[PDB]
């Protein structure tokens, strides 16, 4: 399964979570930004690696980073 | 002479090339009629070929064993009209172009909408800058002295 | 409604009364999609050009300038004058005048106040008040239209039959 | 003729005019002094 | 306040000309990077994203059509003007079989005057392969003054179409209901446009082309031929050549149409004098076509209680296997411009290819069959246009599926049922493509390896294992027997390609029976295989344009997008555009093979010279039958052999063809930089270049960015197509003009 | 609307107000997209060069210098007979003059950047003509008109020599 990391440059704009096609990211409470929220990656087993999450990231060099790793039938997007 | 070449004025193969080209042109000329425009055009071709060969012969041009003018670009002023003078001419023209482009970029870079003035050129300012490029060698060695030609550390760098 | 010229056609809706030589003649409605000042300027330019052209054609078929090049009929004078470069000078100066005209018509269309065809060229007066100016404008327009039609007929007849000044 | 002149000031029209003029004077130099292999001087 | 048009919808102003990108909501803010410049041209004609109203899109499309027709009219006017002023058409008229058509002279600069070839007739210029001279002769044009007047008329028509476009966008723009009158539009395009154009052309042929061309074939010089209007005012100049005009139009109105058999014939074959189709046959054909199309135009109900409703016709065509059938197709084709474009472009390209075939098969112009460069150029050009238009139709079908397809409005109809089993279609098409490719190409490779191993009896040749195209030979036999048996009123077969005598004009073969052997079997199956693979790519693009097992929401990414990401193992090129890109590549492959087959087969087994005793000698000598069955044969006896004229063209009047050969090679190789590389490398190189510019204070305000992934692919495919097609263009033209 | 005094059917051009040759002649509006100070400097320099060149024609065809090189009454043919060496020296001397008279700032963007430079005012007045300000304006207008007339005449003389070949006489 791929690896997804969140960095404290998160501004809690939720654009990553609402762009994930496989429900990998979610918004959790935080105290490091104005919005009081930070993205989390608790379901990386469903991560497919499409990187839509970081295409919607407005922070300078990203706050969500997807590191491709071992492959799985879920991560390979295999309907068969 | 230089590199084993010989002047084209004394190159037999050069004259053979001229004679063969003229003979081909005349043979082509034979198949048309009277003072018709095709014959006039072929005659003009023959005249231009003869003039070009004569000018190349009387041009301090060195010809090889193939009867074609070879360029001596080692730097000697004897054959200076082959490379050195055209080199100076191009350097002047290209420095003019680069200088006027850079001046226009830096001039409209201090306005409210720098990007707009790049797709829609300020033709008055463009004409003002373009005709001022004749002093580009002097302008360049008056802006480099003042430190206005080179940026120092506001330039961006990658992570490593 | 019921334009003066064509009594059974409606008024062109762009020519009410406030133009010299306005009898409400626009059946195909050229004024409905083109500026009135532009069309007036074009008409006056055509009038003046064709008046000069008709007078020149008729005169040059009678009187010739000294020289062998000027010894041709007006019908064949175009190919001779273009070769001698005589028409090149006229082209150059007409192009200068027409560039100044480009500026003038642009200014007239974008405000200004210059009447169509009004270059203010008036060494003599010939027009002292508004009434005289209107009458002379009407005379110029009528004479110009007549000369345009006359030059058309002259050229067509001369080309059809290579005759001298009587082009019958 | 205020926006038409601004349209003529756009990059494509200006580049086309400049390149047409440039090719023009190059072609005419090569017509009046053809077959120039070296500097004329 | 008309019910069909809106008056003065858009003001005629130059203000928006000075605001580039005003049409797009995203581009209107102005450029910030160089990507804006490329996006400006990529969205210029995408009227769907510029307005949210179908009416505005339709009006823009209508005015764009007017602009395109004005451009076409200007091009035709230029062609006629060149024929009038810079051509040897008058000299070619008096010697069609010995003068090469030329209509473009080259200025004497930088030594380029060598391009002015010895085309004959005391003329110097570039030989013309567009066949305009033959077309003008078939039109009865016997003077360059007529060409000048046609050019003037073309200029006037082009201005008229420009004015029409301006008028119908800015002064009186039609409403949506006017555009959606597909019944009225079909009625008019079928009766008025097609039928009345055929009728008018039949009238012109009968009254102008029939007498003038008959006099020309009789040997009458063009100067003593009467002016075309005299054939109308004088019923005696045409009644001598065709002694049936003496009865006037009475036989027509009295149903005694047999009297007009003098100039309305049904002969078939070719004119023995000119080598083209009998112009009497052509006039009769156009008359019949006119009547048929006028009749066909009275089909759809427009404004009276008469005719058909296309909605009622489609909705009644259901079936047990097709559910709701064609229900909803009328709404699809009356609310989506992209669906109409798909159908029209596909059928238009297919029509262009059919035209290309029927052109050389039955030469319709005088002295065009013996002008081999003209025939080759016309066929290749029309086949290329057809392939491009077919790929465009597939592209716009995919665009309709992505954008204008409504799932709710297409419940259980044909479109829905096709998407529901797209897997089966694509899998079986995949199997068919593999079967056809394996067989055709592996038979080629088997022939090559058997020849390389010295086993000549193991090939798939005529003197070996033979694959006779018996089905095509049966059809050829049926056509050569048609006159008198199935077409009893025919005097000769439709085309001598099916069989018959060798038709030669001036010792040059015009048409001849095209024998089909094992070599034609293999190349025909190659054609089928390439066409099937192109169809596979395009149909996979259309069907999987909305969703797939990989990306269940591919429709939300649009028609044109590079990917969905490196995940799922990699989701490159999943768009539908990336399928029109690959399909463009495969169309290039297929059309290149088709034109190669045509060129080699014609040069080897049709074209050539006929000896006075009747011995036929071809351009190459019949090497197609035995050497077109191996890839080495194609490489050597066709490519290497016929490329001799291109490479040896330097110093001659065909040197431009060698230069274009080299330049097209350069462009084709240039394409591979964009096709093989990726955007990240070029962006990071532009980073260092920008560093240098910033160091010299000359970095542009518009930030330079590498071309987008989709634009990189588009540039690559455009350069690839240009280079390959130009290389084949120069090769074909130089080869067929030299010999 | 004011309308120009020279071209009476055209609006009065802008940017010419405080000048010593203003007759309102600018139909093409060259003063709108080009600096008026630079335009006057260029007009004055072109006029002065044309005046000197016209006088040079008239003197050359009449007087000439001793020597085989300086023996052509025709100015156009004298340009070729004299050779490149005398002409290049004139070119370099004119360049030296240009540099020293404008004191470095020689271009359209550099000149008049700081202002304080009356167009055409090099301060050259050794004979003292121009101390009285009353006749100064008349002298400026006369210089401008003579310069324009000399531009027209310099073109005329050069083109007469090209179409005939002998001289001006
Ligand atoms: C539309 C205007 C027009 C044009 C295009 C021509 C063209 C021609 N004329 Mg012509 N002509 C004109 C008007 C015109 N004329 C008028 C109005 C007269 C009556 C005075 C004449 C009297 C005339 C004679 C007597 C002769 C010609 C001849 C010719 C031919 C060669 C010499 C030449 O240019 O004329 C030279 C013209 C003149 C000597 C008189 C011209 C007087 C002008 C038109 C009136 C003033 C108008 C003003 C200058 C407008 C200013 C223009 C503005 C842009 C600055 C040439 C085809 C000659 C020829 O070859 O005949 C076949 C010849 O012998 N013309
Ligand atoms: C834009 C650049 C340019 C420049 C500087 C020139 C310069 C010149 N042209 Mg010219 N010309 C150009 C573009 C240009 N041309 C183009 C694009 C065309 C149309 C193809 C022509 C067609 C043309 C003709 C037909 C003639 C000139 C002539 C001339 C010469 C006298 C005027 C001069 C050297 C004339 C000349 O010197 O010939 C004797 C001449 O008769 N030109
Ligand atoms: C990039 C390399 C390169 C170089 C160095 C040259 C150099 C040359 N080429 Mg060439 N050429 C090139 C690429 C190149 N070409 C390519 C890629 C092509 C294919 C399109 C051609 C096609 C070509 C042709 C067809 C011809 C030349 C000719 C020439 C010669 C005459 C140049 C000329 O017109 O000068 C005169 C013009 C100028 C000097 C312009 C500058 C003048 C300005 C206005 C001065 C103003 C400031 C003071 C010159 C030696 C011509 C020739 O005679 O060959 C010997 C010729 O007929 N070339
Ligand atoms: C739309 C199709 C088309 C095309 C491809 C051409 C192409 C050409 N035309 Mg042409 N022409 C066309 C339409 C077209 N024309 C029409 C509609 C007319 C009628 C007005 C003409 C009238 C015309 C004339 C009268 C001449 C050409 C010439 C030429 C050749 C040189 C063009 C040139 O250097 O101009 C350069 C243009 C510019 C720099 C303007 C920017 C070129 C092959 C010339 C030629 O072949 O010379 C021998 C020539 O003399 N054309
Ligand atoms: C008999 C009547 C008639 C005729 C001849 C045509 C002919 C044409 N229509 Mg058309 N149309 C008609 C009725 C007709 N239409 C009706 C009733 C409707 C309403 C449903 C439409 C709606 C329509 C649309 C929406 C479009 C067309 C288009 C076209 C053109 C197709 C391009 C082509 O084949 O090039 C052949 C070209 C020629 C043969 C050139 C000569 C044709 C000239 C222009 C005659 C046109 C006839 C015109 C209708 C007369 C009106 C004159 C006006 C003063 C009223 C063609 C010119 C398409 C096009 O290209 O748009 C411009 C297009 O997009 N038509
Ligand atoms: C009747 C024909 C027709 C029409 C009306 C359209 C119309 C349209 N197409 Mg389309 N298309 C067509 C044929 C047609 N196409 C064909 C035949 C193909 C197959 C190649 C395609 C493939 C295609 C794709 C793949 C796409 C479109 C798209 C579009 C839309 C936007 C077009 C645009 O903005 O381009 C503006 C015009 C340009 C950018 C011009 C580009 C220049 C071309 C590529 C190079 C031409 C070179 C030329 C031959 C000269 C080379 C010579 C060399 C020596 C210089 C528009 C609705 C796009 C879209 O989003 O649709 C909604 C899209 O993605 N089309
Ligand atoms: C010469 C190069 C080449 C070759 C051989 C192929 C071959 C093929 N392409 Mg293509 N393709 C190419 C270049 C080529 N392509 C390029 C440059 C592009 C870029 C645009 C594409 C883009 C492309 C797409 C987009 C598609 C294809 C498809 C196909 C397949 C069609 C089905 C078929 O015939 O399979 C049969 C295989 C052959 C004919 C190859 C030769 C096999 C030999 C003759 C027979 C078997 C030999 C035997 C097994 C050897 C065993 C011994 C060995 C173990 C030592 C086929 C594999 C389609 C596909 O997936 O298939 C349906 C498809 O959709 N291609
Ligand atoms: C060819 C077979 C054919 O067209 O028969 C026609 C067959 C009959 O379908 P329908 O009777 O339902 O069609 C009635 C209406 O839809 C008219 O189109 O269509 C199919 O079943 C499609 C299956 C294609 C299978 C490919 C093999
Ligand atoms: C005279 C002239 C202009 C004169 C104006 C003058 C003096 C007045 C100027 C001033 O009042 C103003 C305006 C304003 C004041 O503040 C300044 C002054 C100075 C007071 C232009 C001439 C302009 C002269 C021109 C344009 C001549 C063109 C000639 C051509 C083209 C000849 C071509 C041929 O000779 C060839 C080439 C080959 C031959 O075989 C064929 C032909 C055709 C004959
Ligand atoms: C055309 C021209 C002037 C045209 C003026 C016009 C139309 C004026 C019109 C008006 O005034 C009137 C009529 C009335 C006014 O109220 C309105 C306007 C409209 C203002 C000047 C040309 C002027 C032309 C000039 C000055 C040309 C000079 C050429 C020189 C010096 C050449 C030198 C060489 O040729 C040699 C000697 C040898 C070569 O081998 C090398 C070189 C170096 C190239
Ligand atoms: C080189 C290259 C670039 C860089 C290319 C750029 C930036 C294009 C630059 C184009 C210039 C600026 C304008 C065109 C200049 C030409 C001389 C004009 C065309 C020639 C005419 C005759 C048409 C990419 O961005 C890219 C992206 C994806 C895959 C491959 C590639 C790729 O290979
Ligand atoms: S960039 Fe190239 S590779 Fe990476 S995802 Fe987009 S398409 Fe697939």
């Amino acid at each position: 399964s791929h690896t997804v990391k969140i960095y404290d440059t998160c501004i809690g704009c939720t654009q990553c979570v609402r762009a994930c096609p496989t429900d990998v990211l979610e918004m959790v409470p935080w105290d490091g930004c104005k919005a009081g929220q930070i993205a989390s990656a608790p379901r990386t087993e469903d991560c497919v690696g499409c990187k839509r999450c970081e295409t919607a990231c407005p922070t300078d060099f990203l706050s969500v980073r997807v590191y491709l790793g071992g492959e799985t039938t879920r991560s390979l997007g295999l309907a068969y | 002479d230089i590199g084993g070449l010989n002047p084209c004025k004394d190159s037999e193969v050069f004259q053979k090339r001229l004679a063969k080209t003229v003979k081909k042109l005349e043979n082509r000329l034979k198949k048309y009629e009277e003072g018709t425009p095709p014959q006039i055009a072929i005659q003009q071709q023959i005249t231009q070929t003869k003039q070009r060969f004569t000018r190349y012969a009387d041009s301090n041009l060195l010809c090889g064993n193939d009867g074609l003018p070879h360029l001596i670009t080692d730097g000697r002023w004897s054959h200076g009209s082959e490379f050195l003078l055209p080199s100076i001419l191009f350097l002047y023209i290209s420095g003019w172009i680069g200088w006027v482009g850079r001046k226009y970029i830096r001039t409209v870079g201090q306005t409210s909408n720098p990007t707009e003035k790049e797709i829609i050129i300020d033709v008055p300012l463009a004409i003002s800058i373009m005709t001022s490029g004749f002093l580009w060698p002097f302008a360049a060695w008056q802006e480099f002295l003042s430190g206005d030609l080179i940026a120092s550390d506001e330039t961006i760098t990658t992570s490593p | 409604e019921k334009s003066k010229a064509v009594p059974f056609l409606p008024r062109p809706a762009a020519l009410d009364g406030s133009v010299v030589g306005d009898v409400g003649f626009d059946p195909v409605g050229f004024t409905s999609w083109l500026p009135l000042s532009y069309l007036q300027e074009a008409e006056i330019k055509h009038c003046r050009i064709a008046m000069l052209a008709t007078l020149g054609w008729i005169v040059a078929d009678f009187v010739h300038l000294p020289g062998a090049v000027h010894e041709v009929s007006s019908l064949a004078a175009h190919d001779v004058a273009v070769k001698s470069g005589a028409l090149a000078q006229i082209l150059i100066w007409t192009s200068i005048a027409e560039a100044i005209s480009v500026i003038a018509i642009s200014q007239m269309l974008e405000g200004s106040g210059r009447q169509p065809g009004d270059f203010k060229f008036d060494p003599l007066n010939f027009a002292k008040d508004e009434k005289s100016l209107k009458k002379m404008q009407l005379s110029e327009l009528k004479n110009g239209r007549l000369a345009m039609l006359a030059f058309s007929g002259i050229v067509t007849q001369a080309a059809l039959t290579g005759h001298a000044f009587p082009y019958m | 003729m205020k926006d038409f002149l601004k349209y003529l000031s756009t990059a494509p029209v200006l580049l086309t005019a400049w390149l047409t003029f440039t090719a023009g004077f190059v072609i005419e130099i090569n017509r009046f002094y053809p077959d120039a292999l070296t500097f004329p001087f | 306040k008309s019910t069909i048009v809106d008056f003065n919808p858009v003001e005629t102003s130059f203000e928006k000309w000075a605001k580039p990108g005003q049409f797009s909501r995203t581009l209107a803010k102005g450029p910030k990077t160089t990507t804006w410049i490329w996006n400006l041209h990529a969205d210029a004609h995408d009227f769907d994203i510029q307005t949210n109203s179908l009416q505005e899109v339709s009006r823009k499309i209508f005015s764009a059509h007017f602009g395109q027709l004005a451009v076409i009219f200007l091009w035709l006017s230029g062609m006629h003007f060149h024929g009038a002023y810079f051509s040897n058409y008058s000299a070619w008229l008096t010697n069609p079989t010995s003068t090469k058509p030329s209509a473009q002279i080259v200025w004497p600069i930088v030594g380029q005057e060598v391009l002015n070839a010895d085309v004959g007739g005391n003329f110097q210029g570039i030989q013309i392969t567009s066949g305009f001279f033959q077309l003008w002769r078939a039109e009865g044009i016997t003077s360059e003054v007529e060409l000048y007047w046609t050019a003037v008329g073309g200029l006037v028509a082009s201005f008229l179409m420009l004015f029409a476009g301006w008028f119908h966008y800015h002064k009186a723009a039609p409403k949506l209901e006017w555009f959606q009158n597909v019944e009225s539009m079909l009625n008019h395009h079928l009766a008025g446009l097609l039928g009345l154009g055929s009728l008018s052309w039949a009238g012109h042929q009968i009254h102008i082309a029939l007498p003038i061309n008959k006099l020309l074939d009789l040997g009458v010089s063009p100067e003593e031929i009467p002016l075309p209007y005299e054939f109308i005012l004088n019923r005696d100049l045409i009644a001598q050549l065709y002694p049936s005009f003496n009865k006037g139009l009475t036989p027509f109105f009295t149903l005694n149409w047999g009297e007009y058999s003098d100039f309305l014939t049904f002969k078939g074959g070719l004119n023995p004098v000119t080598g083209g189709l009998w112009l009497t046959d052509t006039a009769h054909h156009h008359l019949a076509i006119a009547v048929l199309f006028i009749v066909a135009g009275h089909m759809y109900k427009t404004n009276w209680f008469l005719g058909h409703s296309i909605k009622t016709i489609l909705e009644a065509h259901k079936g047990p296997f097709t559910g709701e059938g064609h229900k909803g197709l009328y709404e699809v084709l009356t609310t989506s411009w992209h669906a109409q474009l798909a159908i029209n472009l596909a059928l238009f390209g297919s029509l262009s290819i059919i035209v290309a075939h029927h052109m050389y098969a039955m030469p319709p112009y005088p002295y065009i069959a013996i002008d081999y460069p003209t025939q080759l150029s016309l066929f290749t050009h029309h086949v290329w246009i057809g392939g491009f238009c077919i790929v465009g139709g597939a592209a716009h079908g995919a665009i309709f599926f992505v954008r204008d397809y409504n799932a709710a409005n297409n419940y259980n109809n044909l479109i829905d049922r096709v998407i529901r089993h797209r897997d089966a279609i694509i899998s079986h098409l995949n199997w068919v493509c593999i079967f056809l490719g394996c067989h055709s190409f592996g038979l080629y490779v088997h022939n090559d390896t058997m020849r390389a191993l010295g086993r000549s009896q193991d090939l798939f040749s005529d003197n070996a294992i033979a694959l006779k195209p018996i089905f095509a030979q049966f059809i050829q036999n049926l056509h050569t027997l048609a006159p008198g048996s199935t077409a009893p009123n025919a005097l000769t077969t439709v085309s001598y390609a099916f069989g018959g005598d060798v038709i030669s004009v001036g010792s040059k073969i015009a048409m001849m029976p095209i024998s089909l052997g094992t070599a034609d079997f293999l190349v025909h199956h190659i054609h089928a295989f390439t066409i099937h693979v192109t169809v596979l790519i395009l149909l996979k693009g259309v069907l999987y344009s909305r969703n797939s097992r990989l990306i269940p929401d591919k429709a939300n990414l649009g028609f044109r997008f590079p990917c969905d990401g490196p995940g799922r193992g990699g989701t490159c090129q999943v768009s539908a555009w990336d399928h029109v890109f690959l399909g463009l590549f495969w169309m290039y492959n297929s059309i290149s093979i088709v034109i190669f087959h045509f060129s080699w087969k014609m040069q080897s087994d049709v074209w050539g010279t006929v000896s006075p005793t009747g011995a036929v000698s071809h351009i190459t000598g019949g090497n197609f039958a035995q050497s077109s069955i191996t890839i080495n044969g194609w490489l050597r006896d066709f490519l290497w052999s016929q490329a001799a004229q291109v490479v040896q063209s330097y110093g001659s009047s065909l040197s431009a063809y060698g230069l274009i050969f080299l330049g097209a090679h350069f462009i084709w190789a240039f394409s591979l930089m964009f096709l093989f590389s990726g955007r990240g490398y070029w962006q990071e190189l532009i980073e260092s270049i920008v560093w240098a510019h910033n160091k010299l204070k000359v970095a542009p305000s518009i930030q330079p960015r590498a071309l987008s992934i989709t634009q990189g692919r588009a540039v690559g495919v455009a350069h690839y197509l240009l280079g390959g097609i130009g290389t084949t263009w120069a090769f074909f033209l130089a080869r067929i003009i030299s010999v | 609307k004011v309308f120009s005094k020279s071209v009476p059917f055209l609006l009065k051009p802008a940017g010419l107000d405080g000048m010593v040759g203003d007759v309102g002649f600018d139909p093409l509006g060259f003063a709108t997209f080009i600096d008026i100070r630079w335009l006057r400097e260029a007009e004055l320099k072109n006029g002065r060069v044309a005046m000197l060149a016209f006088l040079g024609f008239i003197v050359q065809e009449f007087i000439r210098l001793p020597g085989d090189l300086y023996s052509e009454p025709n100015g156009v043919k004298a340009f070729f007979q004299v050779g490149p060496q005398p002409l290049l020296q004139i070119f370099l001397f004119c360049g030296f003059l240009e540099f020293n008279m404008h004191k470095g700032k020689l271009t359209q963007v550099d000149m008049f950047e700081d202002g304080k430079r009356e167009p055409g005012n090099f301060g050259f007045d050794p004979l003292g003509f121009g101390k009285d300000p009353a006749k100064r304006e008349r002298y400026a207008l006369a210089e401008l008109k003579n310069g324009r007339l000399a531009m027209i005449a310099i073109g005329g003389l050069v083109h007469h020599a090209l179409v005939t070949g002998h001289a001006t006489f």
